[PDB]
RNA sequence: AGGACCGAACCGACUAAUGUCGAAAAAUUAGCGGAUGACUUGUGGCUGGGGGUGAAAGGCCAAUCAAACCGGGAGAUAGCU
RNA sequence: GUUUAUUAAAAACACAGCACUGUGCAAACACGAAAGUGGACGUAUACGGUGUGACGCCUGCCCGGUGCCGGGAGGUUAAU
RNA sequence: CUUUAAUGUUUGAUGUUCUAACGUUGACCCGUAAUCCGGGUUGCGGACAGUGUCUGGUGGGUAGUUUGACUGGGGCGGUC
């Protein structure tokens, strides 16, 4: 039974890693909103 | 040459082959080559906006010179070669000068054949002149909208143009749909007919043929859902509709054509 | 629109009258070309005072000019020689690269755009007469007879 | 955008009120076209991207005086 | 030569039994279909929610789909329990 | 050959073939407020839509109604 | 006033021609080792096409909604 998920280091940095959050200015206030609350991974960090 | 293959199995029962002989057992003219990745109908925006496209085999691109401006120069045919990305096939040509070029295979081509461009030019098939030129009633092919754009009628197997009517600096033009066409005299155009009269025999024979021609299957509106098409819903194969586009359009003899700015140049629609 | 008339417009000129006209006609034809000045509560004044008459000389000068050109060449006449085909057919229709090149080399030294061609482009071989319009009011006839080489 | 460099007009929104006074929102839209201006000043074509309007100002005033203020606004033309 | 034949790997899931607080939030055992092709598979890309994709079942889109998930309007409203 | 991953593998879907219809190339059509892209570096022996579904015999009558195509005698008919 | 006609006025529909607006997914040159874009020369269309405001027609392509109660369950029928 092959489940959901499969990892993948490359795939997973250049989806939602922290380049691939500055890239968009969506993806700045993601990074803006997880600074606001203070959580201590900011992103998936390799 | 086309040939009936024996229904060995199934699947060959209804194919029927077109052989050429002449075309050329090897490798194209790599110097004339160009990559040709494929879409599967996908625009810049990846989404699919022309249906039942995607796989098939991989083919390159054969630069055809369809503009024909080397003019003057004496060329001779040196072989003829299978063209994947036409119905027609193409023909390698060297000219005197040492250059080499494809360009489109009337009826009456074969190798070693001489070929000459510009307006200094014999009246034989594969010779390029202005329509001005080109006696009327004659048979071309590979006509020109605008001088120089570079040909865009009667290109695919076994198609040409029929030359009726030469009117001050504008010439008409029959074209296969029936449609007579007004064109500019300075436009270029190919003598002959485009070869290869014998392509619209193949039947392909089986469902794996068009798939590897790069066609998907066609699913048919009924068969869908209300949410899908404006056809299909109901149970026991109900239609009760006007036959439509998927996007509402009705199809089924509704002209679509609205340009008001060509329409200068037809003198006569479809029939 | 109310505009002030330099040049002399076969319709309705008159050297500067308040004359109404189509705006599209004075934007794109008549101050591009110079053949006219927008003159509102400013320039009348001025084109009364300087315009009035200063430049009614400096005007007619270019047509006498005009005048003066056109009858550089009295022969009036220019010969061509093109390889044209077995019989008829020309080699390739001209218009007015050719033969102003050929003037300008020798005979009357003139523009590109003066040349004017009122019976096609020369297609026929024979003579054939060419229409000069050097001026709005000078015409003038040249008779060209191309020779088959 | 749909910006005149002349007036300024830019595109409006509203509504379109129905017989029964339902309301849409829509958009209104300036009455742009390219046009080319001659000047004098430095003897060449100018494109300006103008409305009719615009193109209406431009004939009233003089072209020079219409650049000077495109230019003291501080977009390039 | 063959969307040819028999048959392993590989892919799929027609029948039966077991298992249903299971070894397993669809599996095991014995049979079963395709198996040079419209095949299968690794890696990397593209298509984003009234949208995608669909050899078309309203199927699939992170165990959730006749309109995914997360946060917000929001303590929606509830003549009902 | 494909299909309801996880109760339906089938007569369903697809299919080669067939027909109708649109499209002259800045093509029809589709995605996009637009630019632009796919169609196609192809252009009517081509491309899109629709129905039927190898092959053999074939496919009759009906234009009232609703669509689609063409006409203009006359009537009615918005902004202005 | 009914009946008619020379020149001048408002004129609007139609037709022909022109180029200077505008279009050019025609060719050539330059920025430039650039199928983008811009500028220049020329060719072809040309006051057409196209676009904005207003307006008529079409418009389940899309959206928001409605589709009563009594009733010997409801529906049908009947009644208000």
């Amino acid at each position: 039974m092959k489940r959901t998920f499969q990892p993948s280091v490359l795939k997973r940095n250049r989806s939602h890693g922290f380049r691939a959050r500055m890239a968009t200015k969506n993806g700045r206030q993601v990074l803006a909103r997880r600074r606001a609350k203070g959580r201590a991974r900011l992103t998936v960090s390799k | 040459a086309v040939v009936k293959c024996k229904p060995t199995s199934p699947g060959r029962r209804h194919v029927v082959k077109v052989v050429n002989p002449e075309l050329h057992k090897g490798k194209p003219f790599a110097p004339l080559l160009e990559k040709n990745s494929k879409s599967g109908g996908r625009n810049n925006n990846g989404r699919i906006t022309t249906r039942h496209i995607g796989g098939g085999h991989k083919q390159a691109y054969r630069i055809v010179d369809f503009k024909r401006n080397k003019d003057g120069i004496p060329a001779v045919v040196e072989r003829l070669e299978y063209d994947p990305n036409r119905s027609a096939n193409i023909a390698l040509v060297l000219y005197k000068d040492g250059e080499r070029r494809y360009i489109l295979a009337p009826k009456g081509l074969k190798a070693g054949d001489q070929i000459q461009s510009g307006v200094d030019a014999a009246i034989k098939p594969g010779n390029t002149l202005p329509m001005r030129n080109i006696p009327v009633g004659s048979t071309v092919h590979n006509v020109e909208m605008k001088p120089g754009k570079g040909g865009q009628l009667a290109r695919s197997a076994g198609t040409y143009v029929q030359i009726v009517a030469r009117d001050g600096a504008y010439v008409t033009l029959r074209l296969r749909s029936g449609e007579m066409r007004k064109v500019e005299a300075d436009c270029r155009a190919t003598l002959g007919e485009v070869g290869n009269a014998e392509h619209m025999l193949r039947v392909l024979g089986k469902a794996g043929a068009a798939r590897w021609r790069g066609v998907r299957p066609t699913v048919r509106g009924t068969a869908m859902n209300p949410v899908d098409h404006p056809h299909g819903g109901g149970e026991g194969r109900n239609f009760g509709k006007h036959p439509v586009t998927p996007w509402g359009v009705q199809t089924k003899g509704k002209k679509t054509r609205s340009n008001k700015r060509t329409d200068k140049f037809i003198v006569r629609r479809r029939s | 629109m109310q505009v002030i008339l330099l040049d002399k417009v076969a319709n309705l000129g008159s050297l500067g009258d308040q004359v109404n006209v189509k705006a599209g006609y004075a934007r794109n034809f008549l101050v591009p070309q110079g053949k006219a000045v927008p003159a509102t509560k400013k320039n009348i004044e001025f084109f009364e005072a300087r315009r009035a008459e200063l430049e009614a000389k400096l005007a007619e000068v270019l047509a006498a000019a005009n005048a003066r050109a056109e009858k550089i060449n009295a022969l009036e006449t220019v010969t061509i020689a093109s390889k044209a085909g077995d019989e008829g057919k020309l080699f390739g229709s001209i218009g007015t690269r050719d033969i102003a090149d050929a003037v300008t080399a020798a005979g009357v030294e003139v523009a590109k755009s003066e040349v004017r061609l009122p019976n096609g482009v020369l297609r026929t071989t024979g003579e054939h007469e060419v229409s000069f319009q050097v001026h709005s009011e000078v015409f003038a006839k040249v008779i060209v007879n191309v020779v088959a080489e | 955008s749909r910006v005149c460099q002349v007036t300024g007009k830019r595109p409006v929104t509203g509504n379109n009120r129905s017989h029964a006074l339902n309301a849409t929102k829509r958009r209104f839209l300036p009455n742009l076209h390219s046009h080319r201006f001659w000047v004098e000043s430095e003897k060449r074509f100018v494109t300006l991207r103008v409305s009719a309007k615009g193109m209406r100002v431009i004939d009233k005033k003089g072209i020079d005086t219409v650049l000077a203020e495109l230019r003291a606004r501080g977009e390039k033309y």
